[PDB]
């Protein structure tokens, strides 16, 4: 499981 | 090196080029319309500001329309700024050209570190940053170098030749790319002030010389832009091979805050000499070293910012990214309008905030060793 979301000003990882 | 990758970092590269081509063209633009600085300065500004403000937007679209389509928007946006921009008449549709640049260049950048991020495996993250920084700024260094250079036998004709970089960059991409909450709560926020703070100033100060040696021996010394050109390229070669070869030899001798207050103390004292530079070859040596200490904090700050993150390695790499923008919006603004107040008021601006980043960073020293010593 892997995929990148967008948060503000920053890429964030999923668990 | 990967053909997408490769891609990927020409999109930035261009990016920071169409960012950097403005710089040596400001006194020919001085000239012929007839303004003052702070309009100069603004250019750039307002070229950050759009960039800053459309980077998360942009990183939204990305994230939910797609990541390959918003990099070709951005591309193709990107293209028809410089083309517009080729073919401005007044001050209006160069503000508007640098704003939709501006936007282009925001909605580019978190498109292409999404790819990055999601192409190359987990155990490449702080590499993949590195070579983020070093791009990134291998163009905003090279971007004036290059259009003063080339801006020499027509008016215009750098901004025509980023438009076709553009296209094809859009081009290669096409058929090239393909792609088939509570994270901020416990955040401490009292302990990466220092850092955020260091790298405001070293992009603050980074801009403000940019615009500000542009503008001064341009008023000065007549600098064509031909001069400028060469000298702002040979001091970004000359700090980037000095800090290739140096950096590691500096950082096992000392720590962070010590480097980088000795470093600031260096600018401040190329700064005092390059105050009374009143020859062409004077200037144009003194200059070919100021560089270097930029050169060498921005590395050091990016280690830090490595070593206070720990695991959240992107939270840091964002702030980074967005100071550094914020900086870079803030610095010619002011740069351009007190230069307009007074023709080496931006020198004695430079010096002040290099003095309070010195400052800043002393302090921060003198409490590690007071609860070292506690």
């Amino acid at each position: 499981s892997v995929e990148n979301h967008w948060y503000y000003f920053y890429w964030y990882m999923s668990p | 090196m990967n053909k997408q990758i490769f891609v990927l970092y020409f999109n930035i590269f261009l990016i920071f080029l169409g960012i950097g081509l403005v710089i040596p063209v400001l006194p020919v633009y001085l000239k012929d319309l007839g303004l003052t600085g702070s309009d100069l300065g603004l250019l750039v500004a307002a070229f950050a500001l759009s960039q800053m403000i459309i980077s998360p937007f942009g990183g939204t679209l990305a994230d939910k329309l797609g990541k390959k389509l918003i990099i070709c928007i951005g591309l193709i946006l990107f293209s028809v700024s410089e083309f517009m921009f080729a073919v401005g008449h007044n001050f209006s549709v160069l503000m508007l050209s640098r704003v939709i640049g501006g936007m282009s260049a925001g909605m580019v950048m978190p498109g292409v570190t999404g790819l990055i991020a999601d192409i190359s495996p987990s155990h490449q993250k702080a590499k993949n940053f590195g070579y983020m920084s070093a791009i990134i700024n291998s163009g905003f260094i090279l971007g004036p170098g290059i259009g003063g250079f080339m801006a020499e036998v027509s008016h215009r004709m750098p901004f025509y030749f980023a438009g076709a970089l553009g296209i094809l960059a859009f081009i290669m991409s096409i058929v090239l790319i393909h792609d088939p909450p509570q994270l901020l709560t416990k955040i401490n926020w009292k302990v990466f002030i220092t850092p955020v703070i260091l790298t405001l100033v070293l992009s603050f100060g980074l801009s403000a010389f940019q615009t500000l040696y542009s503008l001064y021996t341009a008023d000065k010394v007549n600098y064509s832009p031909k001069d400028i050109s060469i000298a702002i390229t040979g001091g970004g070669i000359f700090g980037a091979l000095f800090q290739i070869y140096f950096f590691d030899k500096f950082m096992k001798y000392f720590s962070e805050l010590t480097f980088i207050a000795w470093s600031l103390l260096y600018s401040v004292v190329v700064l005092i000499l390059l105050v009374f530079a009143n020859d062409y070859w004077s200037i144009m040596l003194i200059s070919f070293v100021v560089f270097i200490g930029f050169d060498m904090i921005r590395p050091a700050i990016t280690n830090y910012f490595s070593n206070i993150a720990g695991e959240r390695q992107g939270f840091a790499g964002g702030l980074n990214s967005t100071f550094t923008s914020m900086g870079n919006f803030i610095g010619p603004l002011i740069a351009g309008a007190l230069f307009d107040v007074h023709i080496e008021a931006p020198i004695y601006m430079a010096i002040g905030v290099s003095l309070a980043g010195v400052v800043i960073v002393l302090i921060e020293k003198q409490h590690r060793a007071k609860l070292k010593e506690q």
